[PDB]
RNA sequence: CGAUGUCGGCUCGUCGCAUCCUGGGGCUGAAGAAGGUCCCAAGGGUUGGGCUGUUCGCCCAUUAAAGCGGCACGCGAGCUGGGUUCAGAACGUCGUGAGACAGUUCGGUCUCUAUCCGCCACGGGCGCAGGAGGCUUGAGGGGGGCUCUUCCUAGUACGAGAGGACCGGAAGGGACGCACCUCUGGUUUCCCAGCUGUCCCUCCAGGGGCAUAAGCUGGGUAGCCAUGUGCGGAAGGGAUAACCGCUGAAAGCAUCUAAGCGGGAAGCCCGCCCCAAGAUGAGGCCUCCCGGCAGCCGGUAAGGACCCGGGAAGACCACCCGGUGGAUGGGCCGGGGGUGUAAGCGCCGCGAGGCGUUGAGCCGACCGGUCCCAAUCGUCCGAGGUCU
């Protein structure tokens, strides 16, 4: 019973849901938009949103905390630097999420792309 | 688990009666107000790119 | 929640040490034993020469419980141990004094003497 | 009411009366008072 | 409709307020009433607040005191009206939401792990200052 | 036999002569009525009501047409009051008082595809000692070739909970009218913000 | 005998009554209480443990009682394999022996996939003579049904006393069933903190991976939960069993019966809850809809569906909700809640560290707001009402 539980399992164990989402939101900053299958888009939704967040914020202290996810220096400047602006005065829904109508050939899974919002 | 087997070969009225539910519902289409092309709602015409009235992916 | 198979620290001078509950005397079928309950028990050990041997079986009552207790109030009290008085078979303690604290309940059902013998009722 | 299969009479006072279909020893007396079963 | 704010509003009748505040590894001496026999008199139950679970007004916190050699621990309805008044005896200095590792301490060792709260204590004197 | 829908709001104990008396708090009121059920025109005497209102873009025609059949606002849910005639036209809280014994119906949280422990409290088999797979299966399920077949209800998986629900005679602790609150003792069935039906009491 | 798996235990029951308790009653060598016996009665219950492979039995402590049996001595395509009964081994004994036991003793492979009927759930189709959307009723079916203690009655009746009532009320329990998470208590897989090793980022500091599919440890939200909370057994009505009667003839009397009428039980029916119109007998009420070639086709009406965005709804499906008029979900914000004073800096320390900034920082679900991001645009089905 999944009464009122947040968050999909995604048939993946925490560490590697975790990675995951840190490997997903790597790709989106270093790209702005990326294709993937769209139950890890909408549990990507919130993980990238918290942290253009902080981006937002700013401060050292966010610097270290969405370090602690990114792990990179450089890709975290340009997040601080080309999104952090960007997205200065958007509070929220910093990343849209589009279905595509070609399902992937090797699965049938469908996809969808997430874009930083413009 | 004595492994359970199956008793008499199924007639074929009933594997037939069986697979009654085995229809394929044809994927609903509507046409892209850019192209007027044909494609699944609530997604990115292929053909236009376009989504919204706007454009998101590079045909 | 007392059950049988369980250890009790007697709470008085009677001699024994603690006593095993084999029976909760509640009913027929009650499961579990709690405060201002009456257990029968045998004597898992004793001081020397007690009024009661180990062997002997007694009826006690639980005065204290590791599992908490409710009260109508909304308060409730867990002590850290198992307790229980030895009594006769006339709801009297068999021993002159009880030791440590003990619950309300006890009030509420017809103990009064191990009430007053309690060196701190809760 | 004693029941049995053999109701009779046991004293004088012993009366058989074939009561709802069944045969009962009504007396006087409660210990006589028999039921046919 | 907020269920939230409809659930405040009930208990808002029943909330208490005058409560001092304390957190976890203070000490405490309840003033809380009871009903013995038919009267009714406030017995002070002193121990150390080792949980405080908030609830809001379904807030309760837990006292434990050494009865005789006996681990008395006790639950209390922050809010109850039967909690007559708290005393807060001691600005114990905690460190987590929850102690109840004493449980398994040596009072001497419950002592050494729970120091005074100089800050807390010190705005205790600070306050407690009348006009 | 008076009765108002509600909807759970949540779970809660008060104080009420120092006794922490746990209680749900139900959104009843304010009901209005829409139709009455009437033996003559429908075989028996009962109402029917809204509880809670609805955006008019939101209903089709032929409710809308049974809305202004009355003079009631569209709403989103209409139920029946089986036996109940009320005079006003939108019953309230205020028909309820406290200490009124009442009885609550709804549905149960639906707990899906349930096994057959929790649905029924099986014992299931041990858990050690070479139970070979078997550590929550329900064991055998009837007797050999007589009758050779399972009795109808007997006891295995599927949906438990999702479904109707009546706990009753419950005690309503208090009612705010302001408010349209209803405090009632005990637990009442369903999530929080399902919705519920409550009534008097058959009891006595 | 081209296989019907054999004792026992477990799980799960269902049923008979030749009734163990609970209900009713008769008789008594029934003073009361307690009993005995029999009669009617199967609604519910019939505990836990020690020994033994055991069933059985004894015992332990209770209990109202601690029922007896059938269901392939129920139940191994549900479990176990303790016993029995494969192969090894040993003892007593028999046999010259090989070996034998019904005597003992230790050990000894129990086989993922359910086709059909059955059962537990959920759907699709069609039907329910016009189409939809709601509400219902309830044919009928299921669930449940219990029981104890104490108090008053009243130490009253009874009784030399001893002892100790009926009836009628009151309260409190046990088990069980349902529901729920306010409280208690669990989990709460990465929400918080700390710690060890390693490696890495980036040298310090600060962090990350790994140590489990959480490294460990200290907590713990919502949800799910019981050990927690509430509620239930009804009350009552009806016909009845045993049994007890009024009237009463046959049969001058009597007779509970033969005409009749009544009382009479945890029993049956209703009553309580639940399901329920495939109840093909397809029910009832409200509302909404209106032509080209018994029909036919047409776009279609109402409406629905598909399509999303979700949901204490859920395997799927279904059900519910929302669809720009939108707060449905993700964000964000605010509250809640948890963890427990972030980093950085300053100061104090040789340093480990400490102090202030600081109940800080972070913060999953929780509770509301905000259209920031998404439910775009849409498509298709779907009335012309059979006849007396
Ligand atoms: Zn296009
Ligand atoms: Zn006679």
């Amino acid at each position: 019973m999944r009464h009122l539980k947040s968050g999909r399992k995604l048939n993946r164990h925490s560490s590697h849901r975790l990675a995951l989402y840190r490997n997903q939101a790597k790709s989106l900053l270093t790209h702005g938009r990326i294709t993937t299958t769209v139950p890890k888009a909408k549990e990507l939704r919130g993980f990238v949103d918290h942290l253009i967040h902080l981006a937002k914020r700013g401060d050292l202290h966010a610097r270290r905390l969405v370090l602690r996810d990114l792990q990179d220096v450089k890709l975290v400047r340009k997040l601080f630097d080309e999104i952090a602006p960007r997205y200065r005065d958007r509070q929220g829904g910093y990343t849209r999420v589009l279905k595509l109508a070609e399902r992937r050939r090797g699965d049938g899974a469908p996809l969808a792309l997430v874009e930083l919002v413009e | 688990a004595k492994h359970p087997v199956p008793k008499k070969k199924t007639s074929k009225a009933r594997r037939d009666a069986r697979r009654s539910h085995h229809a394929l519902t044809p994927p609903t289409l509507v046409p892209c107000p850019e192209c007027k092309a044909m494609k699944p709602p609530h997604t990115v015409c292929p053909e236009c790119g376009y989504y919204a009235g706007r454009k998101v992916l590079e045909v | 929640m007392i059950q049988p198979q369980t250890y009790l620290e007697v709470a008085d001078n009677t001699g024994a040490r603690k006593i095993m509950c084999i029976r909760v005397l509640k009913g027929s079928n009650a499961k579990y034993a709690t405060v201002g309950d009456v257990i029968v028990a045998s004597v898992k050990e004793a001081i020397p020469r007690g009024a009661v041997k180990e062997g002997d079986v007694v009826k006690a009552v639980v005065v204290r419980t590791k599992k908490e207790i409710k009260r109508p109030d909304g308060s409730a009290i867990r002590f850290d141990d198992n307790a229980a008085v030895i009594i006769n078979n006339q709801l009297e303690p068999r021993g002159t004094r009880v030791f440590g604290p003990v619950a309300r309940e006890l009030r509420e059902k017809g103990f009064m003497k191990i009430v007053s013998l309690a060196p701190e009722v809760l | 009411m004693k029941v049995r299969a053999s109701v009779k009479r046991i004293c004088d006072k012993c009366k058989v009366i074939r009561r709802h279909g069944r045969v009962y020893v009504i007396c006087e007396n409660p210990k006589h008072k028999q039921r046919q079963g | 409709m907020n269920r939230g704010a409809l659930i405040k509003l009930v208990e808002s009748r029943y909330v208490r307020t005058d409560l001092p505040e304390f957190r976890p590894g203070d000490t405490v001496r309840v003033s809380y009433k009871v009903k013995e026999g038919n009267r009714t008199r406030i017995q002070d139950f002193e121990g150390i607040v080792i949980r405080i679970r908030r609830n809001g007004f379904n807030t309760t916190f837990t006292v434990r005191k050494v009865s005789y050699g006996v681990g008395v621990e006790r639950i209390f309805p922050l809010h109850s009206p039967l909690i007559q008044k708290i005393d807060i005896v001691q600005r114990g200095r905690a460190r987590r939401a929850k102690l109840y590792f004493i449980r398994n301490l040596s009072d001497r060792e419950i002592r050494r792990k729970l120091r005074a709260d100089r800050k807390r204590i010190d705005q205790d004197r600070a306050a407690e200052r009348a006009a | 036999m008076k009765g108002i829908l509600g909807v759970k709001v949540g779970m809660t104990r008060i104080f009420r002569d120092d006794r922490a008396v746990p209680v749900t708090v139900i959104l009843a009121g304010p009901c209005p009525v829409v139709q009455r059920r009437t033996p003559e025109k429908d075989g028996y005497t009962a109402v029917q009501l809204g509880f809670l209102p609805q955006n008019p873009k939101r209903v089709n025609r032929p409710l809308k047409g049974h809305f202004a059949k009355a003079g009631v606002e569209p709403v989103r849910i209409l139920r029946e009051i089986r036996d109940f005639n009320p005079e006003g036209d939108t019953v309230t809280v205020e028909i309820f008082k406290p200490g009124e014994r009442v009885d609550v119906t709804g549905t149960s949280k639906g707990r899906g595809f349930a096994g057959v422990m929790k649905r029924w409290n099986f014992a299931g088999g041990p858990d050690s000692h070479g139970a070979h797979k078997i550590h929550r299966h329900p064991g055998s399920i009837g007797n050999r070739k007589t009758p050779g077949r399972v009795y109808k209800g007997k006891k295995m998986a599927g949906h438990y909970g999702a479904e109707r629900v009546t706990v009753m005679n419950l005690e309503v602790v208090d009612v705010i009218p302001e408010e349209n609150l209803l405090l009632v003792k005990g637990a009442v069935p369903g999530p929080n913000g399902g919705l519920v039906i409550v009534r008097e009491t058959k009891k006595a």
